[PDB]
């Protein structure tokens, strides 16, 4: 039933805030937490993400976390800042210095108990908790280091609940600091053990989409976060709106993850928006499966899809949707594994996103994602082979061994993806 | 082709037509399996919490 | 008069149960508040419809039904629906969180927590039965509740109600309507566990119902409501002999006697005709011979398969409406010479026939045209093994890579249970080949 | 475009059909076990018909009729002709045949054999079976059947075959027949005669077998223009009149007989199949059906045109792309 949302760090809080703006709009909730919608389907599954406080107010079941106050202060000042529960803001002052060790071992350890206190308080008010979704980046300190520490503690205290993350992967094209490959590599290992579903949101891909498709010569983080918020709204649509599938996080994990470690999804969206022309179902299906519309910078033609989940939003012909989906599978027969029957699932929701008559959101468990983890691993090794920048971490108590193990684990992950990219029936 | 066993009533009738003649586990045994599965769950969870403790 | 208790497990079982009890109420003149004007014995009786409805002193006819689901949203539709007044709250059992399409989660993890409460409510229905015949169990193959909780419940029913008959209505999984990629797993697991606890099981392939809805009702995208109204017509024609005066199939034991010569091969193939669109303006009423011929068309079967390439072990014809035995025997004469109907050499080549004069009833505003005569054919033919083959192949494709297996082991199952279940299915397939094929 | 799969590499004809399908650029081959195919050029044995026609969005077609083995199996053919009212034991074009096990007919075979020895009639018989790839004494026949471990047919041996001159030599006729998803029957205009080079000696299996593997014209294969010209010169008649009306009649009888049991109309998948009919001709210009082959190879010269005929008539009629070489045998 209920989902508990957590956003950690600068990136995590900015994409999280956009997410709450978008879905609050879709459910007709104004910045003061009041419902002003015209349809009842807006409120049918509203409690998945919102508590109801008397006065007919809805409060996001969201927890905002950071080790420095700036980004959370902006969230409180931004649009919809007054919708969040003020007790749910949990922040320190020292910051994490884009250092995974500081978020995981030193500064973050000091704040983690207060976060877990707010988490416990939200869980206790849950009729039946499904699990948690975390928004964060892997390139920084707080979202990456403290994010994964939080996930570990939450798994300890709620071993049977689902753990889902939207994880922003760093890219040299949109780099804050050079140590991003270290942080991400350390984070990936944690995710491999302690999440059931992770949406890989690659900043390289977001940049390319803004530059090439959306024709934006100079993208900002806000422009990337528009794509991220549209995607997050797409993938959670089946959770938030009534439908024939009655989807929840655990059903999504069971049907998308054939092997526990291989749970890193490639999201995709169509039409790419930043235009009044109506988009037909064939165009939606062609764009949806195009690499240029996917938000992890991997080529799906370099691997094979283990599983696919697609949701179409708006008023359209379901017969045409099924026709186009079956057609695209037949055109791309070589890129779907044959030893999983019926591994492409389609859902429909009558309600479209804001400012579109119809859209499509794509969730792919593809072996091509190994490219992403290879990219990071290369960057990691390039610095690690000379021990470059390691002192920032050894100064916080870590040892080279932990780095060697994280690298080894990620290369293992890549190997595991290759094993099933080759396997056939 | 013969018709046999014709029964009639107010709601309907029934008959047979022939065209050619011919040419458990106990309750305890259940609870042992269920309790075995519960134990394998509890063991795997204990291994998880041990790992997290490390 | 001997009672029959219906058990509806999981989403598919519950929604189909809804369609069925709505149809029963229309067929017996029972109104949604439980009142039945034509019943002159208030508060009691041993009429034929009393096998499915008990009576209260207030004149309410209450289904002998239990609805079970591991989450509440589907059964809540029963609680707040048109026929809410029909059921005692004690009859609608709901859980907290479903089985997430996981057999192991429904059989072991979550089932073990609710099985005793379900058995309790069932025992409460059985206590008001002067002579309980047995149970009719409705469920899907593919769902986690539908498969796992049903198999556990069937074990416990074989324990607590030995000497009582158990019949299944099973929704066989189709990609056109499916919910999960792991449905082949759940199908094999629940079939293996349930096989020795079920006396007779009627499989309904969602693919067949879907195609019949598209083709005969001109519904481009059939919903669960359409599928379930068609399925409820078939179920009604199967249980009509239990609910009405008659001489054929008057007790659950007779289904085994007439349809199942060997205990493991207890899956009769159902074929239904005619299915006519209601929005269709111009209708023409099919003859006894036309619908009886339709019973041998693969496109009207509940499971897609070719009986021409199998052997019959038993064939029973259930007519409803304007039908007299003369037309039935004429039609049979024609068909025996125009179709390939081979029987096993150790069974008579007869047809057991039953006729109910009351024509099929349809839901007002439904998509089914009301016809003057209809027939459901139940035949036990080896051709249905094709469906098992299909299912088993899918199982094999995934299990060769152990895909998704970890979700089951994580609940307490063992990898060995998969192979055990699959070997049982291989035995079942071999049994069908031994009974039905020549060299 | 159109997807298809291949599950019979040994197939001579459908290796060429597989060749052509790619040659149109609009057909893409798949792996053997990928079930998302429009077409299956499938295997001879254990072909899983039960798994066809269940893929959503796909129209599925297979190059074999389930149940057509009753025609293409010798004991099955004999049983099918004796027990079908449409054919019957009376039918004139099938040589007298019996089935013997080493459901059995060992008593009636000898029962007629005595009626032939007493009648002083030509009493030569041949025993054979489906597994393989002649005598006047029955004891020598049955003792030969019991030494191998399979069901065998004993059939009358045509002691008066038509003989090609020059040579005084025996032949057999092969006709290729395509049955499509609508059960139209198409007789390929080009048949072949498979001849014997050693003169017929009614008093050595080579002289009495036509098969080619055991063996005037190139490769002992005489084609229809030449056999027709020979029939005109030597016997003042045409192939059409003297032989081809009977061949067409037999093909129609056999196929119409089993149509209700194998037809894929109203089924969830569709079948087609190419058959090889093997006929015998006696000195009265009477045509006798010898055997029906379900997976035949073609004549090397006739692989082309014919395989294009399979693609034209059988495959692209259901899966269309972006003068007839077939004779449509009409039927109801
Ligand atoms: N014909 C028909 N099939 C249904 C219906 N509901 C679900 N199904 C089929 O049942 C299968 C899924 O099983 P469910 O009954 O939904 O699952 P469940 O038993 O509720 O168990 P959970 O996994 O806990 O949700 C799919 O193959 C569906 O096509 C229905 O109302 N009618
Ligand atoms: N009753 C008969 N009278 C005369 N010759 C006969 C005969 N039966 C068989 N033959 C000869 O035996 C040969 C092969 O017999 P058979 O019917 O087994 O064909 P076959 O299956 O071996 C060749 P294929 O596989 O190409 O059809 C024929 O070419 C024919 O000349
Ligand atoms: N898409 C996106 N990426 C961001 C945003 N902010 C930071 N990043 C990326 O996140 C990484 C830096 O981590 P950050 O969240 O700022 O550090 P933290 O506060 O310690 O968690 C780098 O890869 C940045 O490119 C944002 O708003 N949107
Ligand atoms: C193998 O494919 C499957 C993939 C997912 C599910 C279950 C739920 C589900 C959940 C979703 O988000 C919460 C979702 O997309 C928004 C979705 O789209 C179809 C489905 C079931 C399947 O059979
Ligand atoms: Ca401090
Ligand atoms: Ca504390
Ligand atoms: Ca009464
Ligand atoms: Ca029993
Ligand atoms: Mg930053
Ligand atoms: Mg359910």
């Amino acid at each position: 039933r209920e989902i508990v949302h957590i956003q950690a760090g600068q990136c995590g809080n900015q994409i999280g805030a956009k997410f709450w703006e978008v879905i609050s709009d879709e459910h007709g909730i104004d910045p003061t937490g009041s419902y002003h919608g015209d349809s009842d389907l807006q409120l049918e599954r509203i409690n998945v993400y919102y508590n109801e406080a008397t006065g007919n107010k809805y409060v996001p079941r969201a927890i905002l976390v950071d080790l420095e106050p700036g980004t959370m202060d902006s969230v409180r000042s931004g649009p919809f800042g007054q919708i969040f529960r003020p007790d749910n803001f949990v922040f320190g002052q020292s910051g994490a210095g884009n250092n995974w060790a500081k978020g995981h071992y030193t500064e973050g350890a000091e704040l983690v108990d207060s976060v877990l206190d707010v988490v416990r308080k939200e869980s206790e008010s849950c009729d039946c908790l499904q699990g948690f979704q975390l928004t964060h980046s892997l390139g920084g300190g707080t979202g990456s280091g403290m994010g994964t520490l939080l996930i570990s503690k939450i798994r300890e205290e709620y071993p049977d609940r689902i753990m889902n993350t939207f994880s922003v992967m760093p890219s040299p094209k949109v780099s804050d600091t050079v140590v991003e490959p270290y942080n991400a590599t350390l984070s990936v290992h944690q995710l491999v053990e302690n999440t059931d579903e992770t949406y890989c949101i690659d900043n390289e891909a977001l940049y390319d989409i803004c530059f090439r498709t959306l024709k934006l010569t100079t993208p900002t983080y806000g422009d990337l976060n528009h794509l991220v918020s549209a995607t997050m709204s797409g993938v959670t649509t089946c959770l938030r709106f009534p439908g024939q599938l009655n989807a929840d996080l655990r059903k999504l994990a069971v049907n998308m993850v054939p092997f526990p470690r291989l749970h890193f999804f490639m999201p995709g969206f169509a039409p790419l928006t930043s235009q009044y022309r109506a988009l037909t179902v064939p165009e939606l299906t062609q764009q949806m499966f195009d690499s240029k519309n996917m938000m992890a910078a991997c080529d799906p033609r370099h691997g094979r899809y283990l599983t696919v989940a697609a949701i179409f939003r708006g008023r359209m012909s379901m017969k045409e949707v099924d026709e186009q989906m079956l057609n695209v599978q037949n055109k791309n027969s070589s890129y779907f594994v044959e030893w999983i029957p019926n591994n492409v699932k389609t859902a429909v929701c009558d309600i479209p996103p804001r400012g579109l008559k119809m859209s499509a959101t794509f969730i792919g468990n593809s072996t091509a994602i190994q490219e992403l983890f290879k990219r990071i691993s290369e960057q990691f090794t390039a610095m690690f082979r000379r021990k470059a920048f390691l002192h920032w971490y050894t100064g916080e108590g870590m040892d080279e061994m932990e780095f060697t193990e994280a690298e080894s684990n990620m290369n293992d992950l890549v190997s595991e993806y290759q094993q099933y990219q080759d396997a056939t029936a | 082709m013969e018709v046999i066993e014709l029964n009639k009533c107010t709601s309907g009738q029934s008959f047979e037509v022939i065209l050619k003649p011919p040419s458990d586990p106990s309750l305890e045994e259940i609870q042992k399996k269920l309790e075995a599965a519960e134990e394998r769950r509890k063991y795997q969870e204990a291994e998880l919490l041990k790992h997290l403790a490390e | 008069m001997r009672e029959c208790i219906s058990i509806h497990v999981g989403q598919a079982g519950v929604q189909i149960g809804n369609a069925c009890w709505e149809l029963y109420c229309l067929e017996h003149g029972i109104q949604p508040d439980g009142q039945m004007p034509s019943d002159k014995t208030i508060g009691g009786g041993d009429d034929s419809f009393n096998t499915f409805f008990s009576e209260t002193g207030a004149g309410k006819h209450v289904p002998r039904a239990v609805f079970v689901d591991l989450e509440p949203t589907v059964i809540d539709e029963v609680r707040t629906g048109t026929y809410r007044q029909l059921f005692h709250p004690e009859q609608l059992i709901t859980g907290k969180e479903d089985a997430a399409n996981n057999y192991a989660r429904g059989h072991y993890t979550i089932g073990k927590e609710i099985i005793d409460l379900v058995l309790d409510r069932i025992r409460k229905l059985a206590d008001q039965c002067t002579g309980l015949q047995g149970f009719l169990v409705f469920h899907s193959f593919g769902g986690g509740t539908g498969s796992g909780f049903t198999s556990l419940l069937m074990e416990r029913l074989s324990v607590d109600y030995g000497k009582k008959s158990k019949l299944e209505f099973s929704i066989y999984p189709a990609p056109q309507v499916s919910t999960a990629v792991v449905e082949p797993y759940n199908s094999i697991l629940t079939t293996h566990t349930t096989l020795e606890h079920s006396d007779c099981a009627f499989m309904v392939d969602n693919e067949a119902i879907y195609d019949i809805c598209r083709r005969n009702l001109d519904i481009e995208r059939p919903t669960y409501t359409n599928l379930n109204r068609l399925i409820s017509q078939i179920v009604s024609s199967i249980t009509a002999s239990l609910r009405f005066d008659g001489a054929l199939n008057v007790d659950l034991t007779e289904f085994q006697t007439n349809l199942v010569p060997y205990p493991r091969i207890h899956f009769p193939l159902a074929t239904y005709a005619p299915v006519i669109s209601a929005e269709k303006a111009y209708h023409e009423q099919l003859s006894v011979a036309e619908i009886t011929n339709a019973c041998f068309e693969p496109a009207n079967q509940m499971v897609k398969c070719d009986p021409r390439h199998g052997k019959y072990m038993a064939c029973c014809l259930l007519y409803r409406g304007d039908v007299v035995p003369k037309d039935v025997n004429a039609a049979i004469a024609t068909i025996k010479t125009k179709r390939s109907i081979q029987f096993v050499d150790w069974c008579p080549t007869g047809f057991k026939v039953g006729i109910n004069y009351q024509p099929p009833t349809v839901v007002p505003g439904g998509d089914l045209a009301k016809v003057q005569r209809a027939v459901c054919m139940l035949s036990n033919t080896t051709a249905i093994a094709e469906a098992w083959a299909r299912l088993d192949h899918k199982f094999d494709l995934m299990y060769a890579k152990r895909a998704f297996v970890h979700w089951y082991v994580g609940e307490g199952m063992e990898e060995g249970e998969f192979s055990e279940a699959r070997e049982d299915m291989a035995a079942l397939e071999k049994d069908y080949e031994e009974v039905g094929v020549d060299s | 475009m159109y997807t298809f799969v291949v599950r019979d590499e040994n197939s001579s004809v459908y290796a060429e059909v597989s060749r052509l399908l790619l040659a149109t650029g609009q057909w893409k081959r798949l792996r053997k076990d990928n079930p998302r195919f429009n077409l299956m050029l499938g295997e001879r044995n254990r072909l899983p018909f039960g798994r066809l026609g269940h893929e959503p969005g796909l129209v599925q077609l297979v190059n074999y009729y389930r149940g057509a083995d009753k025609l293409c199996r010798k004991a099955s053919l004999v049983k099918l002709i004796k027990t079908s009212p449409e054919l019957s034991e009376s039918c004139t074009w099938f040589p007298e045949s019996y089935v013997i096990y080493p459901t059995d007919e060992r008593e009636v075979f000898l029962a007629a054999y005595n009626r032939r020895r007493e009648g002083r009639e030509g009493n030569v018989w041949i025993a054979k079976s489906s597994a393989g790839a002649i005598s006047s004494e029955a004891s020598e026949l049955l003792d030969f059947i019991d030494e191998q471990g399979q069901v065998h047919v004993i059939q009358k041996y045509l002691e008066k075959p038509l003989l090609l001159e020059p040579g005084h030599r025996k032949f057999d006729i092969r006709s290729w027949v395509l049955v499509d998803h609508l059960y139209n029957i198409y007789l390929y205009r080009e048949g072949v005669l498979r001849t014997s080079s050693e003169p017929y000696n009614s008093a050595d299996k080579t002289c009495h077998l036509t098969n080619h593997c055991i063996q005037y014209e190139e490769g002992n294969e005489m084609f229809f223009e030449e056999f027709n010209q020979y029939l005109m010169d030597a016997l003042n008649t045409t192939l059409e009149n003297s032989i081809l009306l009977q061949i067409k009649h037999i093909i129609r009888s056999c196929l119409m007989c089993i149509e209700p049991a194998i037809s894929t109309k109203h089924l969830h998948y569709q079948s087609f199949q190419l058959f090889g009919f093997d006929f015998m001709v006696d000195e009265e210009l009477k045509v006798w059906l010898i055997e029906v082959n379900g997976a035949p190879a073609c004549a090397q010269k006739l692989y082309a045109e014919l395989c294009q005929g399979i693609v034209d008539v059988a495959i692209s009629s259901v899966f269309p792309l972006a003068t007839s070489i077939f004779i449509k045998l009409h039927h109801h």
